[PDB]
C-alpha cells in the first residue's frame, strides 16, 4: 500500500498478497485477485495521461474541435464564461458569447424574482440561434434567489427552454437539496463550485 | 441517442427513441446497415393478431430524416401513414435532429382526416358555418353492435317478438360523430 | 425375504412388510412422504390429515404415485405396486374403493372431502402403476341384472337442477383425472372447433370456451352467470353426463357399450334426452368418441340457436 | 345505488361501432408517441357504460 500511495496515478496497481479482506476503494487488491479466473481478476489501476489524454477532432463540415471528457459531452469548445454578477447579468453578452459558440452561465445575482429573470432568459433566446443552449448561475447564500430560481428554472424547462445546466455558487449543496436539483430539474448537467 | 429534438428554440424529449421503447412483441428489422444513406430501420408489432409494420425510419432528400408513422386499422384496410420530418444537421453536434415544423399540425390533421372523415380533404370551413351531417338510416344490427359494445343489456334494445327495436340515446354520437367533430378542423381553428 | 417398514401419522401406524432389493427405496419413500404430513392434532381431525390407517395408506399410496410415469419406466414402480397390493389386500375386502369410502363415512370419522380425497389416490395410482380396470367386476348388481332378478334404466338429467353445475365437471375431472381425462380434453378441443366451424358462434361465447383452461386454473373460471348461459351450460352438462357414464363403465370393466346392453332402455329429462340416445348408439371404445362427438355437437346447437333466439337481458333491478 | 364496472379489454370493439378510429387507443406506438399511460379507454365508452348504470338503476331500465 506504501508504494501504491507512491505511484497511483500511472498505472501500476499493487495487490496485498498476504490478506484476504476488501477495499471499499479498490485502492488496491487483496489476496483474491491473484487467483481468479473471471475477469474480475484481471484489473488495472488508472494511467491519468493516457486515460484523460487531451485530442483533436473534425466535425463533417471540418470543424477542429479539443477533444476532453466535458467537449465530448457539450459539443463545442472546453471553454466557458462563468457566470459572473455585474457581467454575465447582460442577456446581450450571454447572447453574443454563446452565439460565438461558446458556453455561458446566466448571472443570477442581477435579477430578483422569477419574472425579471424570465424577462432575460427570453431576451437571451431570442437573440441565441436556433437549437442553441446556455446556463444559470445561482449563489447557495442567497436563499431568496435560490428559492424563486430553481422554481423559475423547472417551470421553464417543462416548457422546453434551452438552458440546459445549472451552476451553483457561494457552497455545495447537500446531498438531498442537490439530488432534488438533478431529478426535478430537466437538465443536462448539474455546475458546482 | 440524441437525448433531445428541437422544436423552434424549444427542447422536446426525442420522439424517436420514445417511439421505439423496447417492449414484448415488437420487433425492429435494419436493413442496410452498413451504408447510411440507403438505411432502412423498419419497426413491425402485432396488430389484431398478425404482425405488420407500424413505423419507418429512412433518410430523404438534402438530410431530412423521416419516420413513416403507420396506423393500419383504417376506413378501408388500406394502411394511413403519417409523415414526420426531422432536419439532420451535422453542423450542430449537441442538437442535430431538428423538426420539421412548417405544416405539422396538418400533416396529422390530413391523417385523422382520412379516419374520421369520408370526404375530401379540405380544410377550408368557415368556423361558423353550419355543418350538415349525412342521412343515417338506424339498421338493427348497427343496434346489436354498439349496444354489445358499451355492454348495455337493455331489453329496449334487444330484438323482441312483436315490439319495434329502440336505440340507445348513446347512440346519437355514432350518428353526429362525422358531422361534430369536422367542427375542430379548419384553418382558423389551428390544432395538434 | 420381507422387512418391516412403518407408514406413520400421529397414534396411526402402518406396518408395510417389504421385499429384499426394495427396501432401500421403500425407506427413502418413506422419509419424504413423512415430511409431507401435516402435524398431527386431536384425534387427526384436521383437514389435511388422515382420519384412519386406511386413508393414510391411500396418501402415501397417492404420494408414491405422484412420482411416476407410465411411459417411461421408474424406479417406484416397484414399491407402488407392493403398497396396491397391500392396501387391496388389506384394506379392500375385495370391494371397490367407493364401498370402503362409504364405511368410511358411516363407521368411521366422516369426512366427504376426505373420502373424495381416498378415492382419487386409489384409482390414480392402480393406474399410473400400468395396472388398469380391464376384469368385469362383481358389481352384485349388474350380476342380478345380468341374471334376471333385476333390469336397468339409464336415466339422465336436464339443465337447472343445481346452481353450481360446472363444479360436477371439477369434481369429475380433478378425482377421476386416470380414467375422464380423454374426453374432457376431446369435448374441449372438439367443442373449440365448432366454434371455429360456425359463423357467428364466436359472437355468443363472449368470455371463450377454454375449458381446459378453467379446469387448470379455478382462478380463470367465468361467473356462474357466464357458465350457466345455455351455448356453454348445454354442452358442458353432457360432457358431464358422459363423463359419467365413462367412469361407470371403465370401472365395472366394460365397454361403452358393454354397460349399454345391461340397460332395458334409456331416456332423458329436457337437454339429457340427446345423452340417452347417443349412449345407445355405442359400441366400443374406438367408436365411443364419435358418438361422444355427436351428443356434444347436438348440445352445442342447442345452446348457440336457442340463446340467439331469445337471449337473458337485464332485469328491472 | 353503487355499482362496479368495467373497461373493455381491448379499445378496437367500441372504436369499430363508433367510427372513432383514432390511433391513440388502438395503436401502442401512437399512445406513446402522445405520450398517454398507454391505450386509452375511449372516453366515450364510459359515457355510454355509466349512463348504463343510470338507465338501469335510476330509471328501473325503462330506457324511455
Amino acid at each position: 500500500v506504501l508504494t501504491h500511495r507512491n505511484k497511483d496515478g500511472t498505472g501500476v496497481r499493487v495487490i496485498v498478497a498476504g490478506t484476504l479482506d476488501i477495499n471499499p476503494d479498490d485502492d488496491y487488491g487483496f489476496k483474491q485477485e491473484i487467483f481468479d479466473v473471471t475477469s474480475n481478476g484481471l484489473k488495472k489501476n488508472p494511467n491519468w495521461l493516457e486515460e484523460y489524454h487531451p485530442k483533436l477532432i473534425k466535425n463533417k463540415s471540418g470543424k477542429i474541435f479539443v477533444e476532453t471528457k466535458f467537449s465530448k459531452l457539450i459539443g463545442r469548445p472546453p471553454l466557458l464564461v462563468p457566470g459572473m454578477t455585474p457581467c454575465t447579468v447582460s442577456p446581450d453578452f450571454v447572447a453574443a458569447t454563446t452565439n460565438a459558440g461558446y458556453t455561458i452561465e446566466l448571472a443570477g445575482g442581477g435579477y430578483f424574482s422569477a419574472a425579471g429573470m424570465t424577462a432575460a432568459i427570453d431576451s437571451v433566446v431570442s437573440q441565441i440561434e436556433k437549437g442553441s443552449t446556455f446556463g444559470i448561475n445561482l449563489i447557495y447564500v442567497n436563499p431568496f434567489m435560490l428559492q424563486w430560481g430553481i422554481p423559475l428554472i423547472k417551470e421553464l424547462r417543462s416548457k422546453g427552454y434551452p438552458i440546459q445546466f445549472l451552476t451553483i455558487g457561494a457552497g455545495v449543496p447537500s446531498l438531498e437539496v442537490a439530488s432534488e436539483y438533478i431529478e426535478t430539474l430537466g437538465l443536462k448537467y448539474l455546475g458546482l463550485k | 441517442l440524441c437525448s433531445f429534438i428541437t422544436q423552434d428554440k424549444m427542447f422536446v424529449s426525442n420522439p424517436i427513441r420514445k417511439v421505439f421503447k423496447p417492449s414484448q412483441g415488437m420487433v425492429v428489422e435494419i436493413s442496410n446497415g452498413n451504408t447510411s444513406s440507403k438505411t432502412v430501420v423498419t419497426l413491425s408489432e402485432p396488430v389484431q393478431g398478425e404482425l405488420k409494420p407500424t413505423v419507418i425510419l429512412k433518410l430523404l432528400k438534402e438530410n431530412i430524416i423521416q419516420m413513416e408513422m403507420i396506423e393500419n386499422r383504417t376506413m378501408d384496410g388500406k394502411p394511413v401513414s403519417l409523415p414526420l420530418l426531422y432536419n439532420f444537421n451535422p453542423d450542430n453536434g449537441f442538437a442535430p435532429i431538428s423538426e420539421v415544423m412548417e405544416d405539422r399540425n396538418q400533416r396529422i390533421k390530413e391523417m385523422y382526416w382520412k379516419l374520421w372523415i369520408d370526404e375530401p380533404f379540405n380544410l377550408d370551413f368557415d368556423p361558423r358555418d353550419v355543418i350538415k351531417g349525412k342521412d343515417f338510416e338506424i339498421t338493427a344490427k348497427e343496434v346489436y353492435d354498439f349496444t354489445h359494445a358499451v355492454g348495455n343489456n337493455c331489453e329496449d334494445f334487444v330484438s323482441r317478438p312483436d315490439r319495434t327495436m329502440l336505440a340507445p340515446m348513446d347512440f346519437a354520437i355514432v350518428v353526429g360523430w362525422r358531422a361534430i367533430i369536422k367542427a375542430i378542423f379548419p384553418n382558423t381553428v389551428d390544432g395538434d | 425375504s420381507t422387512r418391516p417398514l412403518t407408514l406413520s401419522h400421529g397414534s396411526l401406524e402402518h406396518v408395510l412388510l417389504v421385499p429384499t432389493a426394495s427396501f432401500f427405496i421403500a425407506s427413502q419413500l418413506q422419509e419424504q412422504f413423512n415430511k409431507i404430513l401435516p402435524e398431527p392434532t386431536e384425534g387427526f381431525a384436521a383437514d389435511d390429515e388422515p382420519t384412519t390407517p386406511a386413508e393414510l395408506v391411500g396418501k402415501f399410496l397417492g404420494y408414491v404415485s405422484s412420482l411416476v410415469e407410465p411411459s417411461k419406466v421408474g424406479q417406484f414402480d416397484q414399491v407402488l405396486n407392493l403398497c396396491l397390493t397391500e392396501f387391496e389386500n388389506c384394506y379392500l375386502e375385495g370391494n371397490d374403493i367407493h364401498a370402503l369410502a362409504a364405511k368410511l363415512l358411516q363407521e368411521n370419522d366422516t369426512t366427504l372431502v376426505k373420502t373424495k380425497e381416498l378415492i382419487k389416490n386409489y384409482i390414480t395410482a392402480r393406474i399410473m402403476a400400468k395396472r388398469p380396470f380391464d376384469k368385469k367386476s362383481n358389481s352384485a348388481l349388474f350380476r342380478a341384472v345380468g341374471e334376471g332378478n333385476a333390469q336397468l334404466v339409464a336415466i339422465f338429467g336436464g339443465q337447472g337442477n343445481t346452481d353450481d353445475y360446472f363444479e360436477e365437471l371439477r369434481d369429475l375431472y380433478q378425482t377421476y383425472h386416470v380414467l375422464v381425462g380423454d374426453l374432457i380434453k376431446f369435448s374441449a378441443e372438439t367443442l373449440s372447433e365448432l366454434i371455429r366451424t360456425t359463423l357467428d358462434a364466436e359472437k355468443v361465447f363472449t368470455q371463450g370456451l377454454n375449458i381446459l383452461e378453467w379446469l387448470e386454473n379455478p382462478s380463470n373460471t367465468p361467473d356462474k352467470d357466464y357458465l350457466l348461459s345455455i351455448p356453454i351450460s348445454c354442452p358442458l352438462i353432457g360432457v358431464i353426463q358422459l363423463a359419467h357414464y365413462v367412469v361407470t363403465a371403465k370401472l365395472l370393466g366394460f365397454t361403452p357399450g358393454e354397460l349399454r346392453s345391461y340397460l332395458k332402455g334409456a331416456t332423458g329429462h329436457s337437454q339429457g334426452l340427446v345423452t340417452a340416445v347417443a349412449i345407445a348408439e355405442t359400441d366400443s371404445w374406438e367408436s365411443f368418441f364419435v358418438s361422444v362427438r355427436k351428443a356434444i355437437t347436438v348440445l352445442f346447437f342447442i345452446g348457440v340457436r336457442c340463446y340467439e333466439a331469445y337471449p337473458n337481458t337485464s332485469l328491472p333491478p | 345505488a353503487v355499482l362496479d364496472s368495467y373497461t373493455p379489454s381491448t379499445n378496437e370493439p367500441y372504436a369499430r361501432v363508433s367510427g372513432d378510429l383514432n390511433p391513440i387507443h388502438v395503436s401502442r406506438h401512437f399512445a406513446s408517441y402522445a405520450n398517454l399511460p398507454g391505450t386509452i379507454t375511449h372516453g366515450m365508452f364510459s359515457s355510454a357504460s355509466v349512463r348504463a348504470l343510470i338507465e338501469n338503476w335510476a330509471a328501473d331500465s325503462v330506457s324511455s
